[PDB]
């Protein structure tokens, strides 16, 4: 098995910590959802190839511009996250997160991931956003942003239901192998 | 880690650590507060363990088995003795707070009502100055340590065999040399996340809400100071590249 490193980036409310927790445990914790994620080394077999994929979170580093880049050395794949219930999290992708990752991780594939896809048809979410003249991120808005920023691809998932979670990490492993 | 502490923090939460007949006596808000305090202590026990792997397994093993050039082991593990002292002392205070809170006749049933004062003490005065000085030095030496590691692994056969030998056990899967260095750098930025969530469930006693609010502000001030004091060192950097920063 070859060793690859994955780092997830995005705004504080994008759901990156929850996504790493659910993947590493293979379940949405039923008793306690951890506040933080330390690291994990996942055994993944994708398209016949075995990989040890080390997983890292940047949560807590968003306000610290000199500590945060210390997470990037030798990264093989970036998951760039936004929450579908937060069009504001999608707006910070192209001119805040994207130039930073392109600078510290040149030539590293970026997968743009729309998290919390279960909230796209949630009534409480739609009511809350409509008060600020907003609506949940549409699939074409996510795809167009991924296309614009030069992302390797666009994917959606829900840490809450687990749908799409396995596929995101299997695709990230394939991107890291290229 | 020692077996007694490992067993006390084996469960995924405080609600699964205590006896169910003890859990049943508490309100939901107390359980939510205790679950986050338990996560802070459990992650601190794991962080101290990461530092013991760095000092005892890697550093001491390299000094006792390998013939490395002087100053190479210090370059791979900068400030590890100072970091171990800061966090082992902090962990000792957290575990003593839990131990004093145990019910008589129990080694697992407790409620910690007064964490804020301990956090203010850790993140103020000389202990905060020591944390600021040590992380400013550690985080500025982070990239140099990783590059030194990569160079030794690629060119030194005895170094490569030593690493492959001591990291072979399954309990070391997440704790190779580079993984330990990043785990330590990321530790300090976990504290505001844990403290803010404890504070969210600590409104019942106004003195505790105030103490956790003060602690959160102190941790953020420490992080801002560390972040402002970082400039990555690079082996063989010339003065001209430094003063043209
Ligand atoms: C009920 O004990 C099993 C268990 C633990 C958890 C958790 N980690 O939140 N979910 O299920
Ligand atoms: C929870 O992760 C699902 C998953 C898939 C794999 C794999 N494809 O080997 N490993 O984990
Ligand atoms: C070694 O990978 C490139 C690199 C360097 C850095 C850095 N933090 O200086 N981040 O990524």
């Amino acid at each position: 098995a070859i060793r690859k490193k994955l780092v997830i980036v995005g705004d504080g409310a994008c759901g990156k910590t929850c996504l790493l927790i659910v993947f590493s445990k293979d379940q949405f914790p039923e008793v306690y959802v951890p506040t933080v994620f330390e690291n994990y080394v996942a055994d993944i077999e994708v398209d016949g190839k075995q990989v040890e994929l080390a997983l890292w979170d940047t949560a807590g580093q968003e306000d610290y511009d000199r500590l945060r880049p210390l997470s990037y050395p030798d990264t093989d794949v970036i998951l760039m996250c936004f929450s579908i219930d937060s069009p504001d999290s999608l707006e910070n992708i192209p001119e805040k997160w994207t130039p930073e990752v392109k600078h510290f991780c040149p030539n590293v594939p970026i997968i743009l991931v729309g998290n919390k896809k279960d909230l796209r048809n949630d009534e409480h979410t739609r009511r809350e956003l409509a008060k600020m003249k907003q609506e949940p991120v549409k699939p074409e808005e996510g795809r167009d942003m991924a296309n614009r920023i030069g992302a390797f691809g666009y994917m959606e998932c829900s840490a809450k239901t687990k749908d799409g979670v396995r596929e995101v990490f299997e695709m990230a492993t394939r991107a890291a192998l290229q | 880690s020692m077996e007694m502490d490992e067993k006390d923090f084996a469960a995924d939460s405080w609600s699964l650590a205590v006896d169910s007949s003890f859990l049943q006596q508490h309100k939901k808000e107390v359980m939510k507060q205790q679950d986050v305090i338990y996560e802070l202590i459990q992650t601190e026990l794991h962080h101290v363990r990461t530092l013991k792997i760095m000092t005892r397994l890697f550093r001491t093993g390299m000094l006792e088995e390998l013939h490395l050039e002087p100053g190479v082991v210090q370059g791979l593990f900068p400030c590890v003795d100072e970091l171990s002292d800061i966090h082992t002392r902090f962990l000792s205070q957290l575990l003593e707070r839990r131990r004093q809170a145990l019910c008589p006749g129990s080694t697992r049933n407790f409620v910690i009502h007064r964490l804020g004062d301990l956090l203010i003490s850790q993140f103020s005065g000389p202990s905060a100055e020591q944390m600021c000085k040590t992380y400013s030095e550690f985080c500025s030496r982070h990239s140099k340590a990783l590059k030194l590691y990569k160079e030794l692994y690629a060119r030194d056969k005895r170094f490569q065999q030593f690493i492959r030998k001591v990291t072979r056990p399954a309990v070391l899967k997440r704790h190779g040399v580079q993984e330990c260095i990043l785990l330590v750098t990321q530790r300090i930025t976990k504290y505001p996340l844990l403290i803010s969530r404890i504070l969210q469930h600590s409104h019942g006693i106004e003195e505790e809400r105030q103490d956790l609010t003060t602690a959160l502000g102190l941790v953020k001030e420490l992080l801002s100071n560390v972040d402002e004091g970082i400039y990555q060192l690079e082996k063989g950097a010339r003065l001209q590249e430094i003063y043209n920063r």
